[PDB]
């Protein structure tokens, strides 16, 4: 978004499952959270990013969601189990 | 001493009827310390601060001062107030003075 | 039969803290438009005992991490001193004629908060330790100014004995003489008792029920109860000390009939404070004191030292 | 409405009312209407010292 | 209680100062966008109420715009007047909730109860027109659902005339209450440019004095035809943001007047039956009506393939919908901008070295709602 | 003066006691937090029924579970449930956590609230109207009274 | 796949699961997703935590009484298998100590006959073999022999005290610290015992329903090592870290103690019956069908006592 | 000054009449359009309305509904096990809109909180019983509302 000329544009790219595209945090400033987002919602990696790590998930969990494949019901579930007294 | 004893025995009575009454099942993890859900990262250690003693000590040295202020009501009836009155003011000035010195040395 | 007199001092007051709780939810309710407790009463009246029964009936766990001895001894001390401070209080006739019981009121009040320190120390929890610590900060920070202004208002009654403080108020009331000190006494009672704007010990949203957390059923009831003991008690104290009344010895009861009004008139006000102001935060809480209250307490103090000489009006 | 607070508050008063009465009359009950006697100083106690023996 | 039920702000505090707050969102990531993809457009709409749930209408409006652009279709004007009207009542809802609970976090307690009476009277309106007290799936991609009942507008009038005393009395308990001032007046300032780098939105911008505002800037509805004063802040401290909240409440209260005074008769759903389901009296007595009814609910409408980013002035900030029709009746991807997300990202910069209570207040000036953050 | 008579009396006394002033703590996780608050809003005022929201489970008993649950969140929930004093209860609320409700099919939800804690009364809704909630808790008292 | 949603043919009826048994067995049923009909005698409240274990319609509490005949006809009425558990150690008044081990298993057995119940199963302590000390070994021997006489094809559990952290046993001697010392009749080899444990026993029971061969055979469940009682308690306070005081004692006085502590109206910490539970060692007979015959191998106590007793730790 | 001002303000709110309604004994205002418990309902003839066009299944976002129609012996279309589960239903009222014969209806009743999860999962018969309990009431709402539809 540009302010004084109040108008919006939308650049965009493409990426391999494995090629590490660089992080864009420095250029737009408020993109630190997003790098982490897309990293944990996808495989894609951003280079020169200070700290990719999981958000919007459980801890382990592993497989990225939003991979267009990957079942919405996922591969797992928690439940509390009295014999071990733990979820 | 009698009222002290009746008060303390009263309270202790409330304690004993507080524990030896519900008569139910304590067990582990129920008895684990509270930490807003998730378990503690470590037992309580060292919340260190100079900003504690830097003032709290000043508390202690004012409290010693007020300890000297207490005789005043009785001292007021002394036969020779002009001999007294300066001092009655004097300590207060220093009390203030002490504070003043702290006030502005940050 | 002095013992039955003591018992006669201790039962009615506990009843008073219970119904104090209920009044608290009531008035503090109507400030909020919403009615307070009501359905169980008929006028709510039966509530507090149902409440206390709900507590004591409920299981009071002994925490695994806590050392147990301190953890138990603290509540005991809380109710202990909360009640013990009541003894030398002229209504009109003190249960005890201490030569200097005011100073004793300060003594009890000063050992009070120490129980808070243990309450948060043995509780072992992070919130317990942090909240307890800041608690002790605000408390002491207010006891110094507390005791000084109480001194300055006591230079003129004559002496530390309490009954005389009636005699010295056979007309004008102390308050017209030195109200600003009455303000600072009021607020210092508003913080020492750990109340509305000076809210930190409970912490509440700031620290999820503060020091008091790990205590479960009964001990919690004890800290809660003792807290209200101190609130009504400093209120009564202010009442006798800044608001005099007519006293015919032949009909002492008349005086008491007046006195409970004049003190209740104070306690309600705390509640009507509670409904009104956001809490200070631990910086400003101590800022206004050390920076702002205190110097006036001193200047007023020298002033009150100096009136009796200039006015030749020594008590 | 707000007047309905009163049953809650009056119960307070009476409770607090009790000690103030209960002590003041017990004194008269024990002292025979003499309305107790303070003894802040050694001398006044000396008057209660001279007393009791005199009766 | 200050963590709003779903925050885990672990932090390495010193003696009592914070050294760095470390937010961990996702504690309520219900997983929305994956679900949306499997459900047709009309069946996706409720998720949006389930988003910024305090501000339930404006989200719906954001979506219905987001589709109408793809669908190239324009609501009959009356519908636009409702859409703005409830857009504004909702503006008041979020501001009430924001200023209030932000006060409750710092212990004011009372103003809360004084206001939720009113807020309940507003839910009487969602109650009345939508049939639900909240989460009123009422705004439609085609315009609006059922028409609103005749007995309503005077009722809104009677309330709106008297609300101002209430907001005013609130302001008497707060704005002068210098205790409240001292607690929130030097925190937590953000540089006006530095806001822009982090992409702060709505009030978090105006607090630092920058002029920008989407209703004046890139108006989307009858905002062309309403007149109201945007309240710029100055210092960028929580206090200015607060005054912005209040003043924007008053201004919305100005909008309600104008919308009440120019509320044209006409239809409310779009005529295009291919997108808007037929009225019941009609579908039960003519063939095409029943068929388009049937297909609108079975398969649902198709959208031309395409992509877009709409954004509107949701009370917390601009609310942003990026979606891509594949041409099928199930939208392919529907990334949802959450204004709160950026804010909460900017928080730790905004809150270094501040006292631990102040970080609690400053979470509140961020007026964040985690349901929106976790999407 | 049968012992059973006295037992009936004490039964009435403690069960009436506990049922007369229960003290909810609340996971107002999702969006059914707000409806909870309208129970405590003046117009319905939960407090007149004696119930009062007090934080910190150790000082509270019954637990409301408003709003959608999620995976990462669950263990904290089990923690809090364990740290409550007996006689603890809970209350599932809304279509939220009765069983995932709207979000029944996602990787992060944990279906019902039932699958981590032993729920008492259910209060179906989405959100339940605060009043339907009120009927909920009164029903809870009419269940304690049978204890 | 076996799982929480999985069906299985089981329709077990587990009396008295309210105690240390059989929340574990109901669990391992529950991970299978197998239906259960646990019926409560007590109060709903204590039963409440049983609820999660199931999957919506699975677990089904039913009101019953062990004394009414038809009351037990209720919960068996569609059960494919029924599994008795009932047994209070310290003799309640209204349930005289005998019927608990006699009548109830009896009605269970013959009703198991009439309802054509596919399998019946029952528990009795290894020392149930008749002995002058303790009326429980004998009364349980009587109901053992009775159900065997009434439902002969029933397999019968013989577990010499399962080991669990909650356990009413290990926790008990852990809690003997509270009085001061630990009452040993004469220390050392005065008696010697073994523990089956909670999970191993549970897995074994359900495996026993999983075993076609486990018909009328009387299964018995024994700990891997023959721990001496003195060194055992030594290990107890070795893990509880509490001070350890052996407390040698003439045998009669301990029974004077048990008679002293049976007095309490509630649930006494100790009883003369338990006093006879104390000093009598388990028999070492292995030839009976048992735990390993099921194919399950016992989990050693040595790695598992810690979790069991950490709550006692200072 | 302002302190005592605000304090005087809450004094002023003490004297206003309390807003609380006396629930249960009084109950809050609602609307004809309000949504609550579901209930299939009959023709005045006494015949049931539902005809298993099954699109109630096809439009519910939570997909709470499950239907399994089989022919009547008469040969009329009917359900065999219409069912629904309040555990997943979100009370959005799409079903209320969707039905061509206006069979299922989102009933005015809003209170049916219950002890056990298995009760939530309504069977067809349950819905009919709800339709029997309330029919004058529901027909009243729809009578008061349909013109706006
Ligand atoms: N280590 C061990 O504990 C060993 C145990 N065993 C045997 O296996 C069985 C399982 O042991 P465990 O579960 O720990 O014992 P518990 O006491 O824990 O289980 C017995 C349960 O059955 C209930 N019950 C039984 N009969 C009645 C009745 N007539 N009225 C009311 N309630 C009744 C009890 O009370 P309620 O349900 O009413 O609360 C209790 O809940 C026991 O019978 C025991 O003899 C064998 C070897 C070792
Ligand atoms: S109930 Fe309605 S609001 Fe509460 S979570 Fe489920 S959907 Fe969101
Ligand atoms: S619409 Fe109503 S009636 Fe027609 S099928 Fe779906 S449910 Fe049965
Ligand atoms: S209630 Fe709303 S959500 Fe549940 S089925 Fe009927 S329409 Fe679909």
């Amino acid at each position: 978004l540009s302010l004084r000329f109040n108008s919006r544009i939308r650049v965009k790219t493409y990426t391999d499952e494995l090629t590490p595209i660089e992080s864009s945090v420095t250029v737009y400033k408020a993109a630190n959270w997003y790098e982490r987002e897309i990293w944990d919602m996808f495989g894609v990696f951003f280079a020169n990013h200070p700290d990719l790590r999981r958000i919007l998930t459980d801890y382990g969990f592993e497989g990225h969601p939003f991979r267009k494949d990957f079942p919405l019901s996922g591969y797992v579930e928690l439940r509390y189990d009295d014999e071990v007294k733990r979820v | 001493m009698l009222t002290l004893l009746t008060n303390v025995t009263l309270a202790s009575l409330l304690v004993l009827i507080a524990f030896w009454l519900p008569q139910l099942n304590a067990y582990s993890e129920k008895t684990s310390p509270y930490e807003c859900g998730f378990d503690p990262m470590g037992s309580a250690r060292l919340p260190f601060s100079m900003k504690f003693f830097l003032v709290a000590i000043t508390f202690l040295l004012f409290d010693l001062e007020i300890a000297l202020l207490l005789p005043l009501p009785w001292a007021s009836q002394t036969n020779n107030l002009k001999t007294m009155l300066t001092m009655a003011l004097f300590l207060l000035i220093l009390l203030a003075a002490s504070l003043a010195y702290e006030w502005t040395q940050k | 039969m002095f013992m039955i007199n003591i018992l006669s001092l201790i039962i009615p007051i506990l009843l008073a803290v219970a119904f104090l709780t209920l009044v608290e939810r009531k008035v503090l309710g109507y400030m909020q438009l919403r009615k307070g407790p009501n359905v169980v009463g008929p006028y709510g009246l039966l509530q507090p005992i149902a409440d206390a029964l709900k507590l004591f009936t409920k299981e009071p766990l002994r925490p695994a991490t806590s050392s147990i001895s301190m953890f138990i001894i603290a509540p005991i001390l809380a109710l202990s001193l909360a009640l013990t401070m009541w003894v030398p209080l002229p209504m009109p006739y003190p249960l005890i004629n201490m030569n200097l019981g005011v100073l004793f009121m300060l003594a009890m009040s000063s050992l009070a908060v120490y129980s808070i320190l243990w309450s948060g120390w043995a509780s072992n929890s992070k919130y317990a330790l942090i909240g307890a610590l800041r608690a002790v900060a605000q408390t002491i920070s207010y006891e110094v100014t507390l005791a000084i202004i109480l001194l300055s208002v006591l230079l003129m009654n004559g002496s530390y004995t309490l009954s005389t403080l009636i005699t010295t108020q056979e007309h004008i009331w102390m308050i017209f003489t030195s109200w600003p000190l009455a303000m600072m006494w009021f607020i210092s009672t508003l913080a020492e008792t750990n109340r509305a704007p000076f809210d930190l010990t409970e912490g509440e949203s700031e620290l999820v029920s503060g020091f008091n957390v790990e205590y479960a059923a009964g001990p919690f009831a004890m800290f809660f109860m003792a807290e209200y003991a101190n609130i009504i008690m400093m209120n009564a104290f202010t009442a006798i000390l800044f608001l005099g009344a007519s006293h015919d010895p032949h009909t002492p009861e008349l005086y008491t009939i007046n006195f409970v009004l004049k003190t209740l008139a104070l306690t309600i006000t705390f509640l009507w404070i509670r409904a009104s102001y956001p809490r200070f935060r631990y910086d400003q809480l101590m800022h206004l004191l050390w920076k702002s209250f205190l110097p006036l307490t001193l200047a007023l103090c020298m002033w009150h030292i100096s009136l009796p000489i200039m006015t030749a009006s020594i008590p | 409405m707000w007047f309905e607070i009163l049953p809650g508050i009056a119960v307070m008063a009476a409770c607090l009312f009790i000690p103030g009465m209960a002590t003041a009359h017990i004194h008269k009950f024990t002292n025979g209407g003499k309305e107790k006697r303070v003894a802040h100083f050694s001398y006044q106690w000396n008057l209660m010292e001279r007393d009791r023996r005199i009766s | 209680p200050a963590a709003h039920g779903v925050l885990r702000l672990v932090m390495e505090l010193s003696g009592e100062m914070v050294r760095k707050c470390d937010p961990h969102i996702g504690l309520l990531h219900r997983g929305t966008e994956k679900l949306i993809e499997y459900k047709t457009y009309l069946q996706a709409l409720p998720y949006f109420d389930r988003l910024d749930y305090v501000s339930m209408m404006c989200n719906e409006q954001a979506y219905s715009l987001a589709v109408e652009k793809l669908l190239n279709i324009q609501p009959p004007p009356r519908a636009q007047w409702i859409r703005v009207l409830f857009g504004e009542i909702t503006r008041l809802l979020n501001h009430i909730m924001a200023v209030t609970t932000h006060a409750l976090d710092i212990g004011a307690m009372t103003p809360f109860f004084w206001m939720f009476e009113e807020r309940e009277k507003m839910f009487e309106f969602y109650e009345r027109v939508s049939g639900a007290r909240m989460h009123a799936a009422y705004i439609r991609p085609g315009g609006v659902h059922q028409d609103l009942p005749l007995g309503l507008l005077d009722d809104i009038y009677e309330f709106s005339k008297n609300f101002s005393f209430r907001i005013d009395e609130l302001e008497e308990m707060l704005t002068n209450n210098r205790i409240w001032r001292n607690r929130t007046v030097d925190i937590g300032v953000v540089t006006a440019e530095d806001a822009l780098n982090y992409g702060f939105s709505g009030v978090m911008l105006r607090g630092s004095g920058i002029q920008w505002d989407l209703r004046k800037t890139q108006p989307y509805d009858v905002y062309d035809q309403v007149e109201f004063d945007v309240p710029i802040g100055s210092r960028g401290d929580c206090y200015d943001r607060y005054l912005c909240r209040v003043e924007e409440m008053r201004q919305s209260l100005r909008i309600i007047s104008q919308c009440l005074n120019k509320m044209p008769p006409g239809e409310i759903k779009v005529d295009d039956a291919k997108v808007s389901p037929p009225k019941r009296a009609e579908m039960k007595t003519s063939m095409e009506s029943l068929i388009h009814h049937f297909k609108l609910y079975t398969e649902g409408y198709q959208v031309p393939p395409g992509a877009t980013y709409t954004a509107i002035e949701a009370p917390k900030g601009e609310f942003g919908v990026y979606l891509v029709s594949d041409g099928s009746s199930r939208p392919y991807r529907c990334k949802i901008k959450a204004p709160g997300f950026a804010h909460l990202a900017g928080l730790d910069k905004m809150s270094k070295g501040h006292m631990l209570a102040d970080v609690v207040a400053i979470i509140g000036t961020q007026d964040i709602v985690f349901g929106e953050v976790d999407r | 003066s049968r012992g059973e008579y006295v037992v009936a009396k004490l039964d009435d006394l403690v069960n009436w006691a506990r049922r007369s002033s229960l003290w909810p703590m609340t996971f107002g996780l999702a969006c059914c937090a707000v409806e909870m608050m309208h129970m405590a809003a003046p117009r319905y005022d939960m407090d007149r029924f004696g119930v009062v929201f007090r934080a910190s489970p150790r000082q509270s008993d019954v637990m409301i579970v408003a709003g959608t649950l999620t995976n990462k969140m669950a263990p904290a929930l089990r923690k809090v449930y364990d740290q409550m004093p007996e006689p603890r209860y809970v209350v599932s609320m809304g279509s939220c956590a009765n069983g995932g409700g709207y979000y029944h099919y996602s990787y992060s939800v944990v279906r019902g609230c039932d699958r981590i804690v032993p729920v008492d009364i259910y209060v179906p809704g989405c959100p339940p109207t605060a009043e339907a909630l009120l009927y909920g808790i009164l029903q809870l008292q009419r269940k304690i009274k049978r204890e | 796949k076996g799982g929480r949603s999985s069906v299985s043919g089981i329709v077990a009826t587990v009396f008295g699961a309210t105690g240390f048994l059989g929340r574990y067995v109901v669990n391992h049923l529950g991970r299978m997703g197998s239906q259960v009909i646990v019926p409560y005698r007590c109060e709903p409240y204590d039963t409440m935590h049983l609820r999660p274990m199931g999957d919506l319609g699975q677990i089904i509490f039913m009101e019953w009484n062990g004394k009414d005949k038809d009351s037990i006809r209720k919960v068996v009425e569609h059960s494919n298998v029924v599994i008795n558990l009932v047994g209070r150690e310290w003799e309640t008044k209204n349930f005289d100590f005998e019927d608990v081990f006699v009548k109830i298993p009896h009605a269970i057995a013959q009703v198991s006959k009439e309802a054509g119940v596919e399998k019946l199963i029952h528990i009795s302590h290894l020392n149930a073999d008749i002995k002058s000390p303790s009326r429980y070994l004998r009364s349980k021997a009587v109901g053992e022999k009775e159900v065997r006489a009434a439902f002969p094809e029933a397999t019968i559990i013989k577990p010499s005290d399962i080991f669990g952290r909650e356990d009413r046993f290990l926790n008990y001697f852990a809690s003997m610290r509270w009085f001061g010392g630990v009452p040993l009749i004469s220390l050392g080899k005065e008696t010697v015992k073994q523990p089956v444990y909670i999970v191993d026993v549970s897995k074994g029971i359900i495996n026993a329903i999983k075993d076609p061969d486990a018909k009328g055979k009387t299964f018995a469940f024994v700990g891997p090592n023959r721990y001496l009682l003195f060194d055992l308690v030594q290990y107890i306070f070795a893990v509880a870290y509490r001070p350890f005081l052996p407390y040698p004692l003439p045998h009669f006085a301990y029974r004077w103690v048990g008679r002293l502590f049976e007095v309490s109206p509630f649930e006494p910490w100790t009883t003369r019956d338990k006093v006879e539970r104390v000093h009598m060692s388990d028999m070492t007979l292995p030839h009976l069908p048992g735990l390993e015959d099921l194919g399950i191998q016992a989990t050693p106590l040595e790695l598992k006592a810690i979790e069991v007793l950490r709550r006692h730790r200072t | 000054t302002e302190l005592v001002r605000g304090l005087g303000m809450t004094l002023s709110y003490l004297f206003r009449e309390p807003a609380t309604i006396n629930y249960p004994f009084e109950k809050g205002p609602l609307s004809p359009r309000f949504r609550g418990e579901h209930a299939l309902r009959r023709y005045p003839s006494g015949e049931e309305r539902c005809i298993a066009c099954k699109l109630c299944e096809a439009v519910c976002p939570a997909q709470a509904i499950t239907i399994e129609a089989e022919p009547r012996a008469d040969g009329s279309r009917r359900t065999t096990r219409y069912d629904i589960d309040m555990t997943k239903c979100i009370y959005c009222g799409f079903c209320q809109e969707a039905c061509p014969v206006d069979a299922i209806v989102e009933g005015p009743n809003f209170e049916f909180s219950t002890e056990t999860h298995e009760e939530l999962l309504y069977n067809k018969e349950k819905l009919l019983n709800n339709g029997d309990k309330w029919e004058a009431e529901i027909a009243a709402n729809i009578q008061a509302d349909y013109l706006y539809r």
